[PDB]
């Protein structure tokens, strides 16, 4: 009713802001430097140490241990470089959806549709990997966890809410009920003060983890967001839908920057990654390979086709050496 | 060079030969999907037979080791995990035959779940199976209740010889396809050895249709 | 009044298309196999048949230069010893290879239970090692006796002399006699009354499982396994029956006539071989996911 | 009422947000992948003798 027709006028006040901030297309600002994205990339290395289908995958800050989850129970830490499995945790639950490795690499999370945040340690004096502590605390499956440091972190769940988590406590020291539709992304600014979350409700809002605040919305899409990723500067992000386009939005202006569509595709997009200069974007889709697009071009650069599946969660090292791939064949892959 | 890294080589190789024995178990034991309007239903079958998200129910009948999924628990949006139970050998349905009069339209409800359910391209080849739950009182219901309260087309007389083949020929005709996917409907029973024995059977048969087509027989 | 030209030519031109189709199709089943597709145990099971077969097939032109050049063998003894053993072995294991893909349905079909608990792959790993050592212990003697015995006209052919030394040639021609008909006596029993009864019996309850039970909602599952069942009766079946006569008349066959029952052996020969070639065609081929992995690779 | 209450509060809340030029946020965006495009391995193929991978 009235508070309705306040929103409303709301809504209405906050476009018109956007409107008229805008100026010109960004892409019209790029478009007089040269593209210099044209690049071919080849398989530098194939991982097969999964019995069932890879749903998450995560990148080390070294930029030489990799985590993988697959449906079969099983939770390993692959060496990059060589190629050996560092370690290989078992599950109580196979069905996972997301995972996370600590930036010092001391911890690992776990989460699926179990809805616990089972976190393993790395660094312990035993042989074994024994569990450090189980965060069931959440009523949705979880569907992105993230490290901030060794002791917070940050999962994202079914339940449409969003949880800051302490493992030394074991308890929710934030909770985020500002989004409407099921959380199924996250993504940590370079200095972990923010970060920003993709629901099912086609919106993205920001938020911090200091405040537990929603500093503010982008609602760009008009299909549910699967992946999101900050730009390695920390002032942008883009963020993948099931409409078959990423988009990426700034943290002042606030609206659509760049659009990468193309009309030969159709499928949804689960995975969207940056490098280390953030030029190219990575970005995953459901049609059995991921894809290459100029984050400042708005052009597909190079097609990345290795996967005899669906792609599920792809990463870019921290250094920016090489981008890893995983997908439903059970087979990770390494690929500069 | 070669000191330390043979030993994160036999590393690897060690525990990749337990990954390839426990993947070995994962593949011995048989999944089934459980799901449906019927949360009351569902856990008659569940506690018929001896043996938080999702609960996982392991027990073994006839040296076959099976493996019972509830996922009425969870309340979020379908399509966005679904997808993970795609390898599982077959579906178990349970829905409640006395919900055809209650407002919650809960048969409908349970109709358009079915309907959702069969449609999916993630279950395009895994044969779902049926179970008719509260037969006993569904019987004793349709006496002062007819069948037709909310099925606009139903002309027929209200007895339960009748009255449940007509449910389960309405369930079986809400497919796409025919000849990928079998529906077995059972009729829920005091037994408890009997609601255990229909799965063996139907299990029996999925695995069937999966060697024909593993071995290319099909 | 003599059809035998066209008889040959009829074997040289099946021979050819032998080689040809049956080395693309199982170098296309080996690669497909072992790199593009995982490994499971039909998959290795199909994989073992496509070696057994292929490396038949890369051998096959070394039968084709001893037909062209007759009783002649233009290559080395130990090339000689080589071929004549890789071919026993490469036949005997592409026999018991049907016969245990045969016995693997039948209890993938009749016991659902123990084919999803205790069949896996470490276990189709410890079954092959079977077939394999059965062939080699059944070709021993093969390797034992092979040598290439030179001939008084100037032709020198590849048979069995079953004697190292000639103490005297109607003593050689008994033992040899003897040899070849215990020796064929024992490959007729070992490659028919096991074999062809096992795959028969195990396609027949198959047959009858799929429809006292309505498990076949499409006529495919029986036509595939009419039509590989009988492929191989109809190539190794009439080969198994003239090896059984030329037995039994092996003693007047050494004498040097009978080239009626010889040329009947080499055509029965032709057709068995026809097998290792065609068992790609049906054996994997037939499959729609086997067809439809070979076009995306290719 | 309370949950629509809470969001027509943030949505008045998170008006005053400091807006700055797009131009300006595009140049910003590229002047950081110019000056970190010399150490950007993906863009400009490093050689196999430095290279990790091979």
């Amino acid at each position: 009713d009235q508070l309705r027709q306040e929103a409303e006028q709301l809504k209405n006040q906050i476009r018109d802001a956007r409107k008229a901030c805008a100026d010109a297309t960004l892409s019209q600002i790029t478009n007089n430097i040269d593209p210099v994205g044209r690049i071919q990339m080849r398989t530098r290395r194939t991982l097969r140490g999964h019995l069932a289908k890879i749903y998450a995958m995560h990148w080390g800050t070294d930029s030489r241990l990799l985590v993988s989850a697959s449906q079969d129970g099983k939770l390993i830490i692959w060496d990059s470089y060589t190629t050996n499995k560092v370690h290989a945790i078992p599950l109580r639950s196979s069905w996972v959806m997301t995972c996370a490795y600590a930036p010092s690499g001391n911890y690992v999370a776990c989460g699926g549709l179990d809805n616990i945040c089972s976190i393993y340690n790395l660094k312990t004096r035993e042989g074994n990997v024994r569990v450090s502590r189980e965060l069931a605390g959440h009523t949705g499956y979880l569907s992105c966890c993230r490290f901030l440091d060794d002791n917070q972190i940050v999962t994202s769940s079914g339940d449409t809410t969003c949880a800051l988590w302490d493992i030394e406590t074991g308890q929710q020291t934030t909770t985020f009920t500002g989004h409407t539709g099921d959380v199924m992304s996250l993504s940590l600014a370079p200095d972990t003060r923010l970060f920003v979350s993709g629901a099912c409700d086609a919106s993205a809002k920001l938020w911090d983890v200091r405040e537990g605040m929603c500093r503010q919305t982008f609602t760009g899409h008009e299909s549910d967001i699967n992946a999101i990723c900050f730009f390695p500067n920390g002032n942008a992000f883009a963020t993948g839908s099931d409409d078959a386009t990423c988009r990426l939005f700034d943290l002042r202006a606030d609206q659509e920057l760049m659009t990468y569509s193309h009309d030969n595709i159709i499928c949804g997009i689960t995975s969207v990654s940056f490098s280390k200069s953030g030029r190219l974007l990575l970005a995953g889709y459901d049609d059995f390979n991921c894809n290459v697009w100029d984050a400042l071009k708005a052009d597909r650069a190079g097609v990345l086709a290795g996967h005899d599946n669906r792609v599920s969660c792809l990463g870019v090292t921290d250094d920016g050496m090489a981008v890893a791939t995983g997908s439903w064949d059970s087979f990770l892959k390494i690929w500069n | 060079l070669s000191a330390e890294d043979k030993a994160a080589v036999e590393r690897s190789k060690m525990i990749d030969r337990n990954l390839r024995e426990d993947g070995e178990k994962a593949a011995r034991e048989v999944k089934l999907l459980l799901l449906g309007a019927g949360e009351s239903g569902k856990c008659t079958i569940v506690k018929q037979m001896k043996i938080t998200g999702i609960v996982e129910t392991h027990f073994t009948f006839k040296d076959l080791h099976f493996k019972m999924f509830d996922v009425t628990a969870q309340r979020s949006e379908r399509k966005k995990w679904i997808h993970c139970f795609e390898g599982v050998t077959a579906i178990i349905f349970c829905v409640a035959l006395s919900d055809y009069d209650l407002v919650l339209n809960r048969m409908h409800a349970s109709m358009k779940l079915f309907d959702s359910i069969c449609n999916n391209k993630w279950f395009t080849d895994t044969s779902i199976i049926l179970f008719l739950n509260k037969k006993d009182l569904f019987e004793e219901k349709i006496k002062k209740s007819p069948l037709t309260i909310c099925y606009p087309e139903y002309a027929g007389s209200n007895t339960y010889e009748e009255a449940a083949a007509y449910i389960q020929c309405q369930f079986e005709d809400l497919n796409k396809r025919k000849d990928t996917k079998e529906i077995y409907t059972h009729f829920t029973c005091s037994t408890d050895t009997k609601n255990v024995q229909f799965v063996f059977d139907a299990v029996t048969d999925v695995i069937i249709k999966n060697n024909l087509k593993d071995c290319g027989l099909f | 009044s003599a059809g035998y030209l066209f008889l040959d030519i009829i074997t040289y031109l099946v021979f050819a298309v032998t080689f040809v189709l049956g080395v693309l199709g199982n170098g296309l089943v080996i690669w497909v196999a072992g790199f593009r597709m995982t490994h499971t145990v039909t998959t290795i099971s199909y994989l073992n048949l496509a070696v057994a077969d292929f490396c038949f097939t890369s051998t096959l032109p070394f039968f084709m230069v001893r037909k062209a050049m007759g009783g002649h063998w233009p290559f080395g003894w130990f090339l000689c010893k080589f071929v004549f053993t890789i071919v026993d072995i490469n036949l005997f294991g592409s026999v018991f290879l049907i016969a245990l893909i045969a016995l693997d349905r039948c209890v993938c079909v009749l016991h659902p239970v123990w084919t999803q608990n205790h069949r896996t792959v470490s276990l189709a790993k410890k079954v092959i090692i079977g077939p394999w050592v059965m062939a080699l212990l059944l070709t021993l003697p093969v390797i034992i006796r092979v040598t290439t015995v030179p001939g008084k006209t100037g032709t020198v052919a590849c048979t069995f002399n079953f004697s190292p030394w000639t103490n005297d040639p109607k003593e050689r021609i008994n033992v040899a006699v003897a040899m070849l008909t215990v020796r064929g006596i024992i490959r007729f029993i070992i490659g028919f009354s096991a074999p062809m009864s096992i795959v028969a019996v195990s396609y027949g309850l198959i047959a009858t499982k799929i429809h006292k039970q309505g498990l076949i909602k499409s006529s495919r599952p029986l036509r595939v396994l009419s039509f590989v069942a009988a492929a191989f009766f109809l190539c190794w079946s009439p080969y198994q029956v003239v090896a059984l006569i030329a037995t039994v008349r092996i003693r007047e066959l050494l004498q040097g006539m009978y080239k009626e029952i010889g040329i009947a052996v080499d055509v029965t020969s032709a057709l068995a071989f026809f097998n290792s070639c065609l068992n790609p065609m049906l054996y994997v081929f037939m499959g729609q996911d086997f067809r439809e992995r070979l076009i995306h690779a290719l | 009422i309370a949950q629509a209450r809470k969001l027509v509060e943030q949505l008045k809340m998170e008006a005053n947000i400091d807006r700055i030029k797009v131009s300006k946020a595009a140049a910003d965006l590229m002047a950081y992948c110019e000056a970190h495009a010399k150490e950007d391995p993906l863009l400009t193929p490093v050689p196999a003798s430095e290279n990790p991978f091979r």
